[PDB]
């Protein structure tokens, strides 16, 4: 479905172009395959962010890295690829509303789920490979808001810092008083616990 | 076997009140951190501008390094100087460090006051993504 | 209190002035720079 | 130097020199086909290699969410105030901290260093 | 620092600042005319060319900051080059005060003779101990 | 040798189920592309560098 | 209130007043005897400096505080530091005696060639030696004095390495026996 | 046909597709040579699955 909507958008396959353009387009690949190139690959980026963050052709595990410095947009959509949760960030604001948290808390007898905020476009997946191309907000009640700005240009926020924390390690209370060493043997030795 | 009949009459522990310094400690300590900080971006902007000239043997990289490296660690070494200024004689941090049974100065300049400068392979943190130590910091950036 | 001053004893003609001038002009320059702040 | 190709098979031009008019002659090989070459050089490499980062700079970086923007360092061609700075950060490099500057402004990608 | 220079390998690869095999098969008038000038001055004497010379040129241009750093002179580059081959390499040098530290290399009068050139100047540049 | 230095540095592949590498021109001849500008024009994408 | 602020890095936003206010004899010494217990802490070099452009501008001023000046810089050049590069401690001695040489042109001259030729007699490097005499021969000029030549001669023969140096070499041999 | 480049295709007509993938290998592996774009990290986990 992604390359039936290359085909529908400006989209040159390899074997229809001569080579001299190549320099003076950018490289389009799917999974590691070149299907081609495209003249201007931020519109190319726009509507695949916006139909990823809709659903419509892509589900939402696919992974979209737009390479500047190269001039490449390399797109996966395999297995083995692993990604988290971020809530998306437009002008420096969330586009998480009141309106989604209050949705959430009636979530039993309402069918208001999580598959919802994923279909609303507020919060999307993305992996290690895209996180490069990623300017990220560790918490939004103090970066995103204006100040004297480290930077005014955030397109992700974390929902919550914490989530890096394994299964085994988020039992630490306070595990950012604590020499790290103390947190790995902890972690090893709450796997042998009793209980 | 005398000294622990006299230490149940004496007793010995540690607590949260003993890793407490004055307030005006954590202000000194403040103070001292921004200069640091304040110092390293004169730096890091002087080597921007191509003002940092190389040391002899040395590349720019490795004099800019050698810089920032020396900064931080002398104002870690004032901050924990001050940490041990501000103790009590009944800190038990003191007590155990100076009878040298367990722990050190460093151990107390870290618990209280500054934790200090990581290290990899005797570097600072290195670039895991492209010119980033992490996606929350902006690309070419060698603050602490 | 001590009268007129004795200039000093003069061993030489300078025939260019150090660079510590030229310091003065550099480090002058660069405080009207500060000053345009 | 001028690289160039067999007009008549697409293969390289070699340099060669006639010892009856002496001039470079830049003549193909597996066709005998033979050019008239003009550079009078045939093989320049700069070991000092100090290249012009401007040149592998490209204009679409002012695109990039992750570069810091700065507001102090006005455009040349149209003045506009945010401008995207960083460090080239290539090979024959890791001596230079100079900042390269490209102006932030659509369809001015105006590039400089200081 | 003096000694310390005495020590360390030098090579024309640290000192040389970049390399040219221009084609100049006429000595007299070069196809550089800043080759030119001070070849006028130095093949005023003909030397070793009125035999014959090879057609090829091998201009090569040296850092002075490395000079004057390894306190190195041309001339004893020179002599230093020309042990190394004999009559094979015959080395023209532009007087050292000038901005770019010149040097043309051509082939002995007995005399690959154009892909030789490269052999010679990618053995030079790092086998060669200054 | 003094020659394959003098030449400089060459590109080769050690392709799957080959014991010995082979030069990439070679490859690029077993795909049916003799014209070097044409293989170059796989390569090299400009020729302004 | 700039020596007490310590935030300072607009030193350089204040060497105007720092200067128009060193004109003050008084100020000059309070000046004097700051920079001294700031440079002379531990530590104090991780700069590209400046109090030492200072200290030429109250030398510049004043004869008077010549002997102090110069008391400060020899404990300056005395003085052992550790964690400074070997080379970087070379290059800030030459700091140092290039404001001994700023010193040195205001006609302090004897005091300060007699300390010089002391510390070569009686371990410091002979290049920095060689560099003194070197920045010393760029500016003088003839004529000369007898205590002049009686202090730098003698120490013009233990080097050999170097044109000021002959002509004053002629100079003092046919003039100043 | 088979061996080299599967991912690519097996067709009669993607051998332009695989002489366009490797012109773009050979490419990268020139620009590493060049250093105009930065060594590849076997560490870095986007090379993972
Ligand atoms: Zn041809
Ligand atoms: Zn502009």
């Amino acid at each position: 479905p992604i390359l039936e909507f290359l085909e529908e958008w400006s989209m040159e396959n390899l074997e229809e172009i001569s080579p001299a353009a190549i320099a003076d387009a950018t490289k389009i690949f799917v999974n590691g395959c070149w299907v081609g190139i495209h003249k201007d690959p931020e519109q190319l980026m726009n509507t695949l962010r916006k139909l990823r963050r809709q659903m419509d052709i892509i589900v939402s595990e696919v992974s979209m890295i737009r390479d500047i410095r190269e001039r490449e947009i390399r797109i996966y959509t395999d297995a083995g690829r692993i990604c988290r949760p971020l809530l998306i960030v437009e002008k420096q604001k969330l586009l998480l509303k009141k309106r989604h948290i209050d949705q959430l808390k009636e979530r039993e007898y309402n069918n208001y789920s999580w598959q919802d905020l994923v279909a609303s476009g507020v919060v999307e997946y993305i992996d290690t490979l895209e996180e490069e191309t990623v300017m990220l907000a560790m918490t939004p009640d103090d970066l995103q808001e204006k100040e004297v700005a480290y930077c005014s240009t955030y397109t992700h926020c974390e929902i919550h810092p914490s989530m890096i924390l394994g299964v085994c390690a988020s039992i630490i209370p306070f595990p950012d008083h604590n020499q790290s060493p103390r947190n790995t043997y902890q972690s090893a030795m709450g796997k042998q616990a009793m209980g | 076997t005398v000294i622990n009949n006299w230490l149940l009459i004496e007793g010995h522990t540690i607590g949260i009140g003993d890793s407490i310094a004055d307030s005006k400690t954590y202000q000194d300590i403040q103070n001292t951190i921004k200069k640091a900080k304040q110092d390293v971006i004169e730096v890091i902007e002087k080597a921007h501008n191509n003002e940092l000239e190389p040391t002899p043997g040395n590349t720019l990289r490795q004099t800019f390094e050698n810089q920032v490296n020396r900064i931080l660690n002398d104002a870690r070494d004032k901050t924990g100087s001050s940490a041990q200024k501000s103790l009590s004689e009944y800190n038990n941090f003191k007590s155990m460090v100076v009878s040298g049974a367990k722990g050190s100065k460093i151990n107390i300049s870290q618990v209280i006051a500054v934790v200090g400068q990581q290290n990899v392979e005797g570097k600072r943190i290195p670039f895991g993504f492209k010119h980033r130590t992490l996606p929350h910091f902006i690309k070419d950036d060698y603050g602490p | 209190l001590a009268g007129p001053l004795t200039p000093p004893v003069k061993h030489f003609q300078l025939k260019r002035k150090p660079k510590s001038a030229t310091l003065r002009a550099e480090l002058l320059q660069k405080s009207t720079e500060t000053a345009q702040q | 130097v001028g690289i160039r190709f067999c007009q008549e098979c697409n293969n390289m031009l070699y340099p060669k020199e006639d010892k009856e008019n002496r001039i470079l002659l830049y003549a193909c090989r597996n066709c005998d086909y033979q050019q008239e070459a003009d550079n009078s050089c045939i093989y320049v490499n700069k070991i000092t290699h100090e290249v012009d980062e401007l040149t592998q700079i490209i204009a679409d970086v002012s695109q990039d969410p992750t570069l810091p923007r700065t507001e102090d360092h006005p455009c040349q061609k149209c003045g506009h105030k945010e401008a995207v700075f960083f460090q080239s950060h290539s090979a024959r490099a890791e001596d230079a901290m100079r900042l390269y500057y490209v102006c932030t402004a659509p369809h001015c990608g105006h590039r400089w260093t200081e | 620092k003096d000694i310390l220079c005495r020590l360390e390998h030098t090579t024309l690869r640290k000192v040389t600042a970049n390399t040219a095999i221009y084609y100049d098969p006429n000595p007299q008038s070069t196809v550089v005319a800043e080759d030119q000038e001070w070849v006028n001055v130095y093949y005023e004497m003909p030397d070793f060319d009125v035999a014959r010379i090879s057609p090829w040129l091998l201009r090569v241009e040296l850092d002075r900051k490395h000079m004057t750093d390894r306190k190195l002179t041309m001339e004893q580059i020179a002599e230093k080059i020309n042990a190394g081959f004999g009559d094979d390499l015959n080395c023209i040098f532009n007087d050292d005060n000038a901005e770019k530290l010149v040097l043309r290399i051509r082939i002995m009068n007995s005399d690959d003779d154009d892909v030789f050139l490269r052999c010679i100047e990618s053995n030079m540049l790092t086998d060669m101990t200054l | 040798g003094a020659k394959k230095s003098a030449i400089g540095q060459r590109i080769v592949a050690t392709l799957p189920y080959i014991k010995q590498e082979v030069p990439i021109i070679i490859v690029f001849r077993a795909l049916g592309f003799v014209s070097d500008r044409d293989i170059l024009e796989h390569i090299i994408y400009d020729f302004e560098d | 209130n700039l020596c007490c602020n310590e935030n300072a890095s607009e030193l350089v936003a204040e060497l105007s007043t720092l200067y128009q206010c060193i004109r003050f004899p008084v100020v000059a010494m309070g000046v004097l005897k700051w920079v001294d217990w700031t440079v002379s802490e531990p530590r104090y070099f991780q700069l590209q400096p400046v109090h030492l452009a200072l200290l030429d501008e109250i030398s510049t001023c004043h004869q008077l505080l010549h002997p102090q000046v110069l008391q400060l810089l020899v404990k300056l050049f005395e003085t052992e530091h550790s964690q400074l590069d070997v080379m970087e401690q070379l290059e800030l001695k030459k700091t140092l005696l290039d404001r001994m040489v700023h010193l040195l042109s205001r006609g302090y001259v004897l005091p300060v060639v007699s300390y010089i030729r002391k510390c070569l007699e009686k371990d410091t490097d002979i290049s920095l030696i060689r560099y003194f005499v070197t920045e010393v021969l760029d500016v003088i000029a003839p004529p000369y004095t007898s205590d002049f030549v009686q202090l730098f001669l003698p120490i013009l023969e233990n080097d050999s390495i170097a044109d000021p140096v002959t002509e004053f070499i002629a100079h003092c041999k046919s003039n100043f026996i | 046909q088979k061996e080299m480049l599967p991912h690519v295709g097996v067709s009669d007509f993607c051998e332009t597709k695989k002489a366009y993938f490797l012109g773009y290998m050979v490419h990268r592996l020139l620009l590493a040579a060049l250093g105009r774009r930065e060594l590849d990290d076997r560490d870095h986990y986007g090379n993972k699955r």
